[PDB]
């Protein structure tokens, strides 16, 4: 939940 | 530009160690606990072995393989050691295993009786296992509490280098393209525009600081991810967490500085924090910090990894 796909 | 990696690779038969406990479990695989005993050598030493769960895709394989190949080619203190890996219908990973796992974890558990002379020696072991990664040319692109072991509380190591990658010796920064990323951790120049260097890292240094210093806090807690970007343009940082000195917080505050030039060498931190790791008290103001203390399966032929050299 720390691990994000941003643009 | 760059010299030979006479790192040793080892394989290890997987009638030559014995898992006695799972630690933590994952579609990917399993983490068990061990002891590795190379026979010939009368010696048994305390593993952590990370089991691929056999339904895996060659592309899974490799990502591991990749960290192992990192992980091989390091030797420091603060630098969380390989000591092998083992072929079997599954690669598994055998790593020295770290009693009180997560340094995220054990600060958390323990905010009751965690002292400032410890708080502050962990930044110098971090900032030193790091400098080590900077001197081999390496990118953690990782840094974070969640990623620091504990092999005992004086004792802390650097781990988890999926993202850790080299850089030749003509480079200073290389791109990368997309994935799951820890915003909340990374510089503004990753962020924007997938930039990694070593002062990036020196970013999440300062981020992994503040975790230990406000005992385990969430950077950014409840703010969306994707609004960090925008945030740290405007300006804004976390805020001084309570037990900090401004001598301390001012060192963070570095840290997370747009240009990365003006931002601290790891090797700067050593001696800062070391400075202030001499007079704890003086620097972090902690209270009942004056009373503060920190502290098993046969274990008679027992060696520690880091006593086990080849």
């Amino acid at each position: 939940t720390h691990y994000y796909l941003l643009p | 530009g760059e010299a030979p990696n006479q790192a040793l690779l080892r394989i290890l038969k997987e009638t030559e160690f014995k898992k006695i406990k799972v630690l933590g479990s994952g579609a990917f695989g399993t983490v068990y606990k061990g002891l590795w005993i190379p026979e010939g050598e009368k010696v048994k030493i305390p593993v952590a072995i990370k089991e691929l769960r056999e339904a895996t895709s060659p592309k899974a394989n490799k990502e591991i393989l990749d960290e192992a190949y990192v992980m091989a080619s390091v030797d420091n203190p603060h630098v969380c050691r390989l000591l092998g890996i083992c072929l079997t219908s599954t690669v598994q990973l055998i790593t020295q295993l770290m009693p009180f796992g997560c340094l995220l974890d054990y600060v958390r558990e323990h905010k009751d009786n965690i002292g400032s002379q410890y708080l502050l020696n962990w930044c110098v072991q971090i900032a030193k296992g790091m400098n080590y990664l900077e001197d081999r040319r390496l990118v953690h692109r990782d840094l974070a509490a969640r990623n620091v072991l504990v092999k005992t509380p004086q004792h802390v190591k650097i781990t988890d280098f999926g993202r850790a990658k080299l850089l030749g010796a003509e480079e200073k920064e290389y791109h990368a393209e997309g994935g799951k990323v820890p915003i909340k951790w990374m510089a503004l120049e990753s962020i924007l525009h997938r930039i990694y260097t070593h002062q990036s890292d020196v970013w999440s240094y300062g981020v992994t600081v503040w975790e230990l210093m406000t005992f385990g806090s969430k950077p950014y807690d409840g703010i969306p991810a994707s609004e960090i970007s925008s945030i740290l343009e405007k300006g804004e940082r976390l805020p001084q967490p309570p037990i900090c000195t401004i001598d301390v917080y001012m060192i963070m505050v570095k840290c997370w500085m747009i240009d990365a030039d003006s931002r601290p060498k790891f090797r700067e931190l050593i001696i800062e924090f070391s400075k202030m790791a001499r007079d704890p008290q003086r620097y972090l103001v902690i209270q009942g910090d004056e009373r503060m203390h920190l502290p098993d399966e046969d274990m008679d032929d027992v060696v520690d990894a880091d006593e086990y050299l080849i």
